[PDB]
RNA sequence: UUACGGCGGCCACAGCGGCAGGGAAACGCCCGGUCCCAUUCCGAACCCGGAAGCUAAGCCUGCCAGCGCCGAUGAUACUGCCCCUCCGGGUGGAAAAGUAGGACACCGCCGAACA
RNA sequence: UGCCUCCUAAAAUGUAACGGAGGCGCCCAAAGGUUCCCUCAACCUGGACGGCAAUCAGGUGGCGAGUGUAAAUGCACAAG
RNA sequence: GUUGCGUGGUUCACCGCGGAGGUAGAGCUACUGGAUGGCCGAUGGGUUACUGACGUCAGCCAAACUCCGA
């Protein structure tokens, strides 16, 4: 038979999204979306991380929001 | 027009600044904005907005100063340097506007480091 | 063409940091200020 | 009818559930054949079927199939076990829900019309209806 | 001070004014620059440009010209992006004033079987383009120390809103016409 | 003229347009003049009888609740399959409004040579004010040669109504064969 | 309080475009490049020095739905859970599109005259 | 046959098949850091060689360009 | 799974509230493709019955389409 295996690779799922949700109490360092490119911002109190991973700053609350069109994730302290 | 394109690129210079440089309640924005006549700035804290202090070379008193915009530039940083004093301010992020770091400006931004204000 | 070159101080001769370099793009041997954590501050780190 | 490319030469099988949304009423023509069961029309059904009302017509009046064939379907070469890749796409296939409309025709004539859309009917692996402009 | 310029306050401002009725002063059109490109394809092989299109235009506009490097690449024209393909200036002021100035008078009649050029040429907002084929157009540059012969097109932009008073703020300049 | 007499649904839904629609009723809005939607049920026959007659536009007076007001059918939800009507959407009319209102047009005549001529548009929009004066318009055409398509000018637009759709649009084409 | 000037919130219901009107301070264009600084050439820009000119443009105001944008209600699609052979039905949710319409933004912080 | 990207995958994550598609086993001494500046493609109009498409000028153009390299997520505030 | 020792309501259900979504559906002049019929018309083709780019008017389609969106 036709020995059409030619496609039957894939790479490991990355576990990516949101991982911290609006209004959750997290401590600084923790991390709340990590992700690919910047489907989210860093808005306050919100680091980037070398891999676009929006990490916690300062303990608090998670929110999100829009920031002209960019979409945001925040921590109010 | 050559007044549009100037004002669009002076805003967009000024909007890329701004997205690094805040300026807040403790440590505010000295904003400038020198026209080709006068140069204002405005301490800024745009955590609501709110001008905690301004200065101009519009009133008398920087308009009666003896020499060229440069020194009506210092004249003008020593007053919102004083009056940021006033305020109680003595620490704060210097906002460029958009306009080139050099010249009048940072005659401004040198006569308000002089004497007191440590930006 | 690609190889993994060290870099020593130019000091203590202290063989302190590994990297990678082209050579046919650069076939000298590159220098870099680094930290040299013996002498405690920056200095070129030649490679060897 | 076969699409002249596609950028997805091997699809899932396209998915016939629900009443179709689009293309529901007679829009060029004046009579249309309308689908009452979901089916696969292949790009045979629908060419035999315009052939057998072209020339139930033989001249006049004018025909549109408002439905195009662009979904293909696999085969796996005829003595084969299961399973060694997905097969070549030799179907190819419009996804027609109950109520899309099919072909239309315009013709002067009422009943020659009519004729030659049930004998178009007979051609399609689906129950089907004639439908008007109102 | 240039001589065309103190003439061009001292009678075409006013001829604009009593042709076009400018409501305000500042309406007046004005040559706002002019722009002369090389646009050299023979720089690609044995890339030669230097003495011959900077040393020319160094004495003929005044000013250093900048190498205009190529932007994407074509195969038909053999060309990759990173090429000097062509050589620009853009001349403002007082010495743009004395080119088109010293063009008029000592340059331009000179170009051979020359009766004046084209005004329809205009890009239907008030600028100008047209071409030349050789250098000797202008006194500054000799023929024994040359090398071969090439030729400058001059785009000259104006503030005028419209072909009508471009041209005729050229014709006012002195540029001629057919 | 166009008498229809409806009642207000006491609840509006899923449950609530089917019970309706099973009982024989149609859910329907009226919606006009910035005025609070009403949500109501027509008889279902009646309803499907007025506009066969007199245009899909018959201006219908509406009887809601005793107290009387005018109605115009603006939007149709037809299921695909039972080809019945489902949803009805109206607007009012005080007597005088260009309301904008899509209209059939027919056509008239024979061409003589060998020609086609195909419809492609079966209605335009047209400003209407109060009781249709409007109705389906008529193509006079005498069978031209077929090289003069017809287009929405040098049309038959009655007085007291403008066609502003777009004076380049063809509702008949005449080609050969 | 103004057809004024100044910095943000917000990112089209705000945008874009069209048509008018506006110059007291101001914003601007504007006049120059001896004077810091600048052009991958250009005092165009950037920067500096000025106040002869001007609201033509930017800007501001007002009016336009034109291009766009927002957008119900209802109905439908779909659907959680039930009942039931599907078709279906009950019940709780409920779009997209379209329609009625909305809309030529709104709010916040100092100076000029006024007062 | 390991790794990366997508779809399958049923709107968190994860999810199989000899299911559907592609890439990788590098490259860059700048293509890294930082500071500052800029905006593309395409289209239209005019222009010596030059043409549909080289460079130029003016418009229009908010991203249809570009991103070292697959795809996805991003990036015009630019990450271009 | 069981069982010992700890911990103690942290589990789970329902109600409310705060959140991310891109499936169903739908839509596509919102992109990428597929694609039906008109109308105009660059080209090409033998002055032009032939071609019909691009647009424009309508109707549509998609696991690897998405302005949307349960
Ligand atoms: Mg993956
Ligand atoms: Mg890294
Ligand atoms: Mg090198
Ligand atoms: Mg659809
Ligand atoms: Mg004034
Ligand atoms: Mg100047
Ligand atoms: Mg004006
Ligand atoms: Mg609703
Ligand atoms: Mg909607
Ligand atoms: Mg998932
Ligand atoms: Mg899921
Ligand atoms: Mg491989
Ligand atoms: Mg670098
Ligand atoms: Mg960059
Ligand atoms: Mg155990
Ligand atoms: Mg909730
Ligand atoms: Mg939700
Ligand atoms: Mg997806
Ligand atoms: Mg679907
Ligand atoms: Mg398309
Ligand atoms: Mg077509
Ligand atoms: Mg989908
Ligand atoms: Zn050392």
């Amino acid at each position: 038979g036709a020995s059409s295996s030619r496609n039957g690779r894939d790479s490991a799922a990355q576990r990516l999204g949101v991982k911290r949700y609006g209004g959750q109490v997290v401590k600084a360092g923790e991390i709340l979306v990590r992700q690919r490119g910047t489907k989210f911002h860093p808005g306050v109190n919100v680091g980037r991380g070398g891999d676009d991973t929006l990490f916690a700053k300062t303990a608090g609350a998670v929110e999100f929001g829009i920031k002209r069109g960019r979409k945001t994730v925040s921590i109010v302290g | 027009s050559v007044s549009a394109t100037r004002r669009i690129s002076r805003l967009r210079r000024h909007t890329r600044l701004r997205k690094k440089l805040s300026g807040t309640a403790e440590r505010p924005r000295l904003v400038v904005h020198r026209s080709a006549r006068h140069i204002h700035v405005q301490l800024v804290n745009d955590l609501n907005g709110t001008t905690v202090a301004a200065a101009s070379s519009i009133e008398a008193d920087v308009r009666g100063v003896p020499g060229d915009k440069k020194a009506r530039s210092v004249r003008v940083g020593q007053l919102i340097a004083e009056r940021a004093k006033a305020a109680g301010i003595d620490t704060v992020v210097f906002d460029r506007g958009g306009y080139t770091y050099g010249g009048r400006i940072a005659a401004l931004a040198d006569a308000a480091r002089e004497n007191g204000l440590s930006f | 063409v690609r190889p993994k070159i060290t870099l020593a101080c130019e000091v203590c001769k202290h063989r302190n940091y590994i990297t990678k370099k082209n050579r046919r793009n650069d076939p000298d041997r590159l220098e870099l200020k680094k930290f040299c954590p013996n002498c405690g501050k920056h200095q070129a780190h030649r490679e060897t | 009818l076969i699409p002249r490319k596609v950028k997805h030469r091997k699809q899932h099988h396209p998915r016939q559930r629900g009443i179709a949304s689009g293309g529901t009423t007679v829009n060029f023509g004046d009579y249309g054949i309308q689908a009452l069961e979901h089916a696969y029309v292949t790009n045979r059904q629908i060419e035999s079927a315009r052939i057998a009302i072209n020339r139930h017509i033989k001249r006049g009046g004018k025909v549109w199939i408002n439905i195009f064939p662009d979904r293909p379907l696999t085969k796996k070469p005829a003595e084969t076990r299961m399973g060694s890749g997905k097969g070549s796409p030799e179907w190819w296939v419009a996804n027609v829900k109950p109520g899309r409309v099919l072909f239309e025709l315009s013709y002067p004539n009422e009943g020659v019309a009519r004729a030659a859309l049930t004998r178009a009917i007979h051609k399609l692996p689906i129950k089907a209806r004639i439908i008007t402009r109102e | 001070q240039p001589r065309l310029k103190e003439r061009y306050r001292s009678e075409i401002r006013d001829a604009l004014r009593k042709q076009f009725g400018y409501g305000n002063v500042m309406q007046i059109p004005t040559v706002t620059k002019v722009v002369v490109n090389m646009g050299v394809g023979e720089a690609a092989r044995d890339a030669k440009l230097i003495n011959g299109a900077v040393n020319d235009l160094a004495l003929i506009t005044g000013q250093k010209p900048e190498v205009r490097r190529a932007r994407k690449s074509i195969a038909q024209f053999k060309l990759r992006e990173g090429m000097p393909v062509g050589v620009r200036v853009t001349l403002r002021g007082d010495r743009m004033w004395e080119f088109l100035d010293r063009l008029t008078s000592i340059a331009l009649p000179r170009i051979r079987d020359f009766r004046g050029l084209s005004p329809k040429q205009f890009d239907g907002v008030g600028n100008y383009t047209f071409g030349l084929a050789e250098q000797a157009v202008f006194h500054e540059v000799d023929v024994d120390k040359i090398d071969r012969v090439r030729g400058m097109d001059i785009n000259v932009v104006t503030s005028a809103a419209t072909d009508d008073e471009g041209r005729a703020l050229l014709r006012a300049l002195g540029f001629p016409f057919k | 003229s166009n008498q229809l007499r409806v009642t207000v649904r006491t609840e509006t839904g899923k449950g609530a347009s089917r019970r309706a629609r099973r009982a024989g009723k149609i859910p329907a809005v009226l919606y006009g003049h910035g005025a609070e939607p009403q949500h109501l049920e027509l008889p279902g026959h009646d309803y499907a009888a007025v506009l066969r007659h007199s245009g899909t536009n018959a201006v219908l007076t509406l009887d809601i609740a005793g107290k009387e007001q005018l109605a115009l059918t603006k939007a149709l939800h037809i299921h695909p399959i039972r080809r019945t009507i489902q949803h009805a959407d109206l607007l009012v009319v005080r007597r005088g409004e260009k309301v904008v209102v899509e209209v059939s047009v027919v056509v008239e005549g024979q061409a003589g040579p060998d020609t086609l001529v195909t419809q492609e548009t079966n209605s335009i929009e047209i400003e209407a004010e109060a009781l249709s004066i409007p109705e389906q318009l008529t193509v006079s055409i005498e069978g031209a040669e077929p090289g003069t398509q017809l287009t929405a000018g040098q049309i038959a637009l009655p007085a007291g109504v403008s066609l502003i759709s777009d004076p380049d649009l063809l509702v008949v084409n005449v080609v050969k064969a």
